[PDB]
RNA sequence: GGUAUCGUGAGGGAAGUAUGGGGUAGUAAACUCCCAUGCCGUGCCUCUAGUUUCUGGGGUUUGUCGAACGGCAAGUGCCCCGAAGCCAUCGCACGGUGGUUCUCGGCUGAACUCUAAGCCAGAAGCCAAUCCCAAGACCAGAUGCCCAC
RNA sequence: AAAGA
RNA sequence: GCGACGUCGCUUUUUGAUCCUUCGAUGUCGGCUCUUCCUAACCUAGCGCCGCAGAAGACGCUAAGGGUUGGAUUGUUCACC
RNA sequence: UUAGGGAUAUGUGGCGUCAAAACUUAUGGGCUCAUUCGAUACGUGAAAAGGGUGUUGGUGGAUAACAAAUCCACCGGCCCCGAAAAUGGAUGACGCU
């Protein structure tokens, strides 16, 4: 019944991506996010660890359990970067936030939910790579908390390989098409082979 | 300028009533897969205290010398009946249970725990699980999740409850069964269910979990005091005698800024009945029951015959009838409150925590008095056939 | 050092069990004490304190001088588990380094003050 | 749906810290430790101490029930002792952990030296963790039991 | 979450 | 290590101004009590360095984490022992 | 600079999200890495000399040898230190490199 545009965030810079996701959530689309671990940020890790340890330093003096609740686990750091790029104190903006999910890695319920999506206008590599220091967000958040880097680094390893078991099994099911579709020429009306060639789809 | 070290410890806030009297290990030890599968926790009942005399070791000044009187605590520890096995996934939002196999029988005291009346009830707890276990799909749906506790599971936790009908103590007014998950800290989780699957529906006695001269950590719930004031709850100070509106207060609980009272200033509220842990409480004796060895408190230098139970029981508890455990020092309970032992976190490699012990004396002199007599058969020796028994042992 | 209960806060008049002339040992301050807030410096059984003599010879009176507690009228629990105490407070008057200074003690010096002062025990009639 | 039990733990809290000693060693002096103590912290009540409306048991004082016995009145007469409970740095127990980085000693050498890239290493430090709280983090955690219509 | 795919 | 001569940045528990807020009322210093915060580091903590052989000081940097007393006279802050 | 409305178009200010507008312009010229970068005037002023053995620019003057190129002196910052406080903490927020 629903339609979710399951986005991906490997090698997406944390901010050029939360700005694009926020405006789409705010255009009523329901984005689910995966692999917030691999989100990149400009600058070295030390600089990005201090830009976050200076935020882990702010808390309501008189009652910290009301202060700004800091989140490890990049999955919601990406949700945190989005909530901040968003009209929070309207029901319009709280609906837009509640349309993200922002998992960690590719959970089993969104590996088999269809192909997934990337934002080219935020991929850090629209061009050559010079030398510049980027930081995987899952590696900056391991160092300020987020006990579960080991956990998801193995769940996603038992998947990047379990999927690779299914790209080479059912590999002999693929060429059963790219050959059948290849020799799906020269047996059929030239009437149509000519316009497949014309429009390149040959 | 002038100041003092701050009153109380901010790492025990909020000073709140613990969510249950049952002492519950928040964290179990780190899983060293180089060990054998075993049980790393156990629930005992605080009988009370006494003190003992020890042959000392660990050469120092007060040590390597004559004996010492050290206060101890007697914790009655009946064997625990394992009922279940519980495995956890290591998922990125923290452990989650992946099923729970139960035993085929489930003691009638365990099933009370899923009630609050149990005598107007119809006792249906675990009715479709005893029935469905005798099925074949039961055995399927049970080995379908035991064959899961090896694929997906990392943490394996049996569910043990206490034997209370085996705890003839009455002053423990409860007949439900205290239910506690217990970590297994062996290795090769495949061989970790093997233990769990084995000792399931079998009694686990405390010496099977612990050894005599080693130390545990005691997860427990402090003795409650209700609403205690600031001088008692935090121990701040009494204002001078001259104070108006009385003197058991904190005078200044806030500057002008911040214009809110801080979470750090002292205020009156729940004191006691908090969950504490008491790291590194060292076991001095883990002696067995009087039903099996009615010479509990006679080690080698008290060749007389006696038991742990002092003259006239422990005050407010009763007689110890089960496999008591003798710790060293304080335990954060009132009498007959369930304590949970736990094998400790600390490296524990020290000449003050790994040294073995022999107890040259234990006191059974009555708690209720001053007691001058051990082993009441010494009291009869002091006195004579006085008129109480004289009116019965000479009137026949 | 020992786990001796403290008995003699600053301003206590201990009497001199040492035949040096003095009679009192108004405790000026405990030598070795690490300050704590509003806490009066409290001497103990083995502690060395600084004193002014309030009664006795004048050749030692209007002067700050040292003293080691002999006897403690406050019951301290010995680590052997025996709670023990004395009729009366008492202190020898001593060298600034620590030395006996005064005719052998007229009282039962306690164990907690002899094995912290090898120069007192050799002048004390009994040890207890 | 209810009810019940067991957990999970996002997040917030957070604490242990001083001093002496022995030790090898008047050694081209300290340092894993061994030993205490002190403070702080959290507990506890076995002991010691305090506390007594167990007005417990006793004693005593004026008055008072005809007098003893027995009590009673003196807003608990006073006194000695007093279990239980509570409580004391007055008693007692406990509070010695892994990474990460910078000072930094340094490595390779370019364009000879630590760094321009490649890099070990480690005191605090921070960071989790132990520890305290616990899904208004709304737990598709697991589990027990069950309706009418 | 499934498992198939 | 600072000192001639000098100067130049940043300093408030500063000496005073200013008269902006308050005149149908922001109640006066100091304490007591208690909590917090900062470092321009007093102590412990980390090397560094000297005419730093041991000893023992010497200069320095890094660190706010922990610690920083009890009294006499004074209303005191300060000061003094 | 101001009656009540609609449309067209601008002003100042802008066009990554909040936030309408480059759905992150096919942008072009250089600059910039900054362990508190930097980023809307007037808010009050942000940082003062000072130097370097630093990254980019310019002029005086050698060698044809530095340890086929390599120098001796300075002008110019962006940028490094100089420089610091007290509730938690602000380009307005996120964030951007
Ligand atoms: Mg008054
Ligand atoms: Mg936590
Ligand atoms: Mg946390
Ligand atoms: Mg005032
Ligand atoms: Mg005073
Ligand atoms: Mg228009
Ligand atoms: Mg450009």
């Amino acid at each position: 019944r629903p339609e979710i545009i399951v986005i991906d965030l490997k090698d997406h810079v944390l901010g050029r991506a939360a700005a694009v996701v926020a405006k789409q959530l705010l255009l009523g689309k329901k984005i689910t996010v995966v692999r917030c671990e691999q989100l990149n940020i400009a600058g070295t890790e030390i600089r990005n660890k201090i830009k976050y340890l200076q935020y882990l330093r702010k808390r309501k003096l008189t009652n910290p359990t009301k202060g700004p609740f800091h989140h490890r686990a990049p999955s919601d750091v990406f949700v945190r970067t989005v909530r901040s790029m968003l009209p929070r104190y309207t029901k319009r903006g709280m609906k837009a936030l509640n349309s993200l999910v922002a998992y960690e890695g590719i959970p089993p319920n969104v590996v088999r939910t269809g192909g997934r999506v990337v934002i080219p206008r935020a991929q850090r590599h629209v061009c050559y790579r010079s030398e510049r220091p980027y930081t995987v967000l899952g590696n900056m958040c391991k160092h300020v908390g987020w006990k579960y880097s080991d956990v998801v680094a193995n769940l996603e390893k038992a998947r990047v390989e379990k999927a690779s078991r299914h790209h080479e099994k059912q590999a002999k099911l693929r060429e059963a098409w790219k050959a059948a579709r290849k020799e799906a020429l020269a047996k059929m009306p030239k009437h149509n082979v000519e316009v497949l060639k014309k429009f390149g789809y040959a | 300028k002038f100041e003092h070290p701050r009153h109380g410890h901010l790492g025990f806030l909020p000073r709140k009533r613990s969510r249950q009297i049952r002492g519950r290990a928040r964290a179990f030890p780190k899983d060293d897969a180089t060990q054998k599968p075993h049980l790393t926790s156990f629930m005992v009942f605080k009988a009370g205290m006494t003190h003992i005399v020890r042959d000392v070791d660990r050469p120092g000044s007060k040590v390597n010398k004559k004996e010492v009187v050290e206060p101890v605590t007697i914790l009655e520890a009946p064997p625990m009946v394992i009922v279940g096995i519980v495995g956890y996934r290591q998922t990125p939002v923290g452990l989650k249970t992946i099923g729970t196999v139960w035993a085929h029988h489930t003691s009638v005291e365990f099933r009370r725990r899923y009630y609050k009346n149990w005598k107007q009830s119809a006792q249906l707890a675990f009715s479709r699980q005893k029935q469905f276990a005798n099925t074949k799909e039961g055995k399927v749906a049970e080995a379908r999740t035991l064959n899961a506790f090896a694929k997906k599971a990392s943490v394996i936790r049996v569910i043990a409850h206490t034997q209370l009908r085996k705890l003839r103590n009455h002053r423990v007014g409860v007949k439900k069964a205290h239910v506690q998950e217990i970590q297994i800290n062996g290795g090769n989780v495949a061989a970790k269910i093997a233990l769990a699957k084995s000792l399931l529906e079998k009694e686990v006695r405390v010496d099977s979990v612990f050894q005599q001269s080693e130390a545990c950590d005691v997860c427990s719930v402090t003795k409650g005091h209700g609403t205690e004031g600031v001088v008692k709850r935090w121990g701040v100070a009494c204002l001078p005698r001259k104070t108006h509106r009385g003197l058991r207060k904190v005078a200044c609980i806030g500057a002008w800024h911040p214009a809110r009272v801080m979470y750090t200033v002292a205020r009156a509220g729940q004191h006691g009945y908090h969950h504490r842990t008491q790291l590194n409480k060292k076991i001095y004796q883990i002696g067995r029951s009087v039903a099996v060895e009615p010479n509990q408190a006679t080690t080698t230098y008290d060749l007389t015959a006696k038991t742990i139970t002092p003259m006239g029981g422990f005050v407010g508890y009763g007689t110890v009838r089960n496999d008591y455990v003798m710790l060293k020092g304080s335990v954060s309970g009132p009498r007959r409150r369930v304590m949970t032992l736990r094998r400790p976190m600390a490296p524990q490699t020290s000449r003050h925590l790994k040294e073995k012990i022999v107890l040259k004396f234990i006191d059974t002199s009555s708690k209720i008095g001053h007691g001058r007599f051990q082993t009441k058969k010494e009291k009869n020796q002091w006195f004579g056939p006085l008129k109480k028994d004289r009116i019965r042992r000479e009137e026949r | 050092r020992f786990r001796v209960s403290v008995a003699l806060p600053v301003g206590a008049v201990v009497n001199c069990a040492d035949n040096t002339g003095a009679k009192n040992l108004y405790v000026i301050s405990v030598k070795g004490y690490h300050g704590r807030l509003n806490r009066l410096p409290s001497a103990a059984l083995g502690d060395m304190v600084m004193c002014s003599v309030k009664k006795g010879k004048p050749e030692l009176r209007k002067k700050v001088l040292n003293a080691v507690i002999i006897r403690q009228r406050k019951s301290w629990r010995r680590k052997d588990g025996t709670v023990i105490y004395f009729e009366d407070n008492a202190g020898v008057i001593v060298n600034p380094k620590g030395e006996m200074k005064g005719s052998g003690i007229a009282g039962p010096v306690a164990k907690e003050s002899a094995d912290l002062w090898p120069k007192i025990s050799t002048h004390a009639p009994a040890i207890v």
